[PDB]
């Protein structure tokens, strides 16, 4: 119920600013806004309370602001120690705390590289079974943070989406991948469903189709 | 604790 | 100073799990304590205030879940009765710095896994999905627990082998996929068989993957 963009990056020492957006009974009605580090298997850490106050020990770099339902995080002279997921919270407006949906921030050491994208529509043996199931592997891209959006002939489709959060390969690339469950009459009744990866603003899409 | 009595008062209505 | 958890697991829909979480290092009748758990972002659940006088719920776990404490032995709980699918998270017990007042204290615990699923012990599905260059697939479907192991043509085929993580369904079944990438040309050379071995089950599956 707090909105945060996905992900954010900058290479090291350049400044970068995570938003967090409530509404104005949350947000825009107390000053208690706070923000929390988290490591990859680790739990989360305060960095920032109050809005814009920082426990000692939190580098000076990290500080907060708010103005009117929307809540900052901003991180000076990155370092690639400030690579983590961030989480915005407040105050929720009746005997209640909201967070958001996380935000992670890339420190870049290494060149971006847009997904590749590959869509696999239902065997020919799990029709027979009964079932069918898109399979979307996407591999290849940095930094690891990436927003999957499935399509029967246009029209988003949400229902049976099944994401695999980003991890990294051998390669340090990162790989997720995505499954759509639909009954065979869902999946050959549209002229084809799709596969979108979107990664730094670039989309590589997929289609497949009934045969 | 300050911190409690405000902190309390902020869950109750 | 220190919060250490436990209580998670596996359990069956309407289950029963309570979850603990043990304090040292610090004077814990004087903090509130909160329950947060984890999927992909964080999610408040639950308040209890440090005289246990007063606590909050968010709606949906209102009548199903119970937050306690023992300040006598430093201890807090979320007896957990009548589980739902989602439920399913890493539960986080914590002391929030919302207000400070003078006083940052900010402390979380590691995490604790709750997975809500009726699924017995399962040897997967194994399904291929079948196809310059070009990708073809097996498909590793409903299983339980982890893991299962992929290879190609016993092990022979490593080359372009791309086994992505696992999925966890709606349904409490895992699900993965192995793709590998052969030069077009070697779609009528070479057969291309996937082996799915899952030990929990012992379940050793080959299929066969032609265009």
């Amino acid at each position: 119920a707090l909105t945060q963009p996905l992900s954010v990056s900058g290479s090291p020492g350049q400044s970068v600013t995570i938003s967090c957006t409530g509404s104005s009974s949350d947000i825009g009605s107390y000053n208690f806004v706070s923000w929390y580090r988290q490591y990859p298997g680790k739990a989360p850490k305060v960095m920032i309370y109050e809005v814009n106050k920082r426990p000692s020990g939190v580098p000076v770099r990290f500080s907060g602001s708010k103005s009117g339902n929307t809540a900052s995080l901003t991180v000076s002279g990155l370092q690639h120690e400030d690579e983590a997921d961030y989480y915005c919270c407040s105050y929720g407006g009746r005997n209640n705390l909201i967070f958001g949906g996380g935000t992670k921030l890339t420190v870049l050491g290494q060149p971006k590289a847009a997904p590749s994208v590959t869509l696999f529509p239902p065997s020919s043996e799990e029709l027979q079974a009964n079932k069918a199931t898109l399979v979307c592997l996407i591999s290849d891209f940095y930094p690891g943070a990436v927003t999957v959006a499935w399509k029967a002939d246009s029209s988003p489709v949400k229902a049976g989406v099944e994401t695999t959060t980003p991890s990294k390969q051998s390669n340090n690339k990162y790989a997720a991948s995505s499954y759509l469950s639909l009954t065979p009459e869902q999946w050959k009744s549209h002229r084809s469903y799709s596969c979108q990866v979107t990664h730094e603003g670039s989309t590589v899409e997929k289609t497949v189709a009934p045969t | 604790s300050k911190r409690s009595f405000i902190e309390d008062l902020l869950f109750n209505k | 100073v220190q919060l250490v958890e436990s209580g998670g697991g596996v359990v069956q829909p309407g289950g029963s799990l309570r979850l603990s979480c043990e304090a040292s290092g610090f004077s814990f009748k004087d903090y509130g304590m909160h329950w947060i758990r984890q999927t992909p972002g964080l999610e408040w659940i639950s308040r209890i205030s440090g005289d246990t006088r007063g606590t909050s719920y968010v709606d949906s776990v209102k009548g199903r879940f119970i937050v306690s404490r023992d300040n006598s032995r430093n201890s807090l709980f979320l007896q957990m009765n009548s589980l739902r699918s989602e439920d399913t998270a890493l539960y986080y017990c914590a002391a929030l710095v919302i207000v400070a007042a003078g006083d940052d204290f900010d402390l979380w615990g590691q995490g604790t896994v709750v997975t809500v699923s009726s699924a017995s012990t399962k040897g997967p599905s194994v399904f291929p999905l079948a196809p310059g260059t070009a990708a073809l697939g097996c498909l590793v479907k409903d299983y339980f627990p982890e893991p299962v192991t992929v290879s190609w043509n016993s092990g022979a085929l490593t080359s372009g082998v791309h086994t992505f993580p696992a999925v966890l369904q709606s349904s409490g079944l895992y699900s993965l996929s192995s793709v590998v990438t052969v030069p077009s040309s070697s779609l009528g050379t070479q057969t291309y068989i996937c082996n799915v071995n899952h030990k929990p089950s012992n379940t050793k599956v080959d299929k066969k993957v032609e265009p």
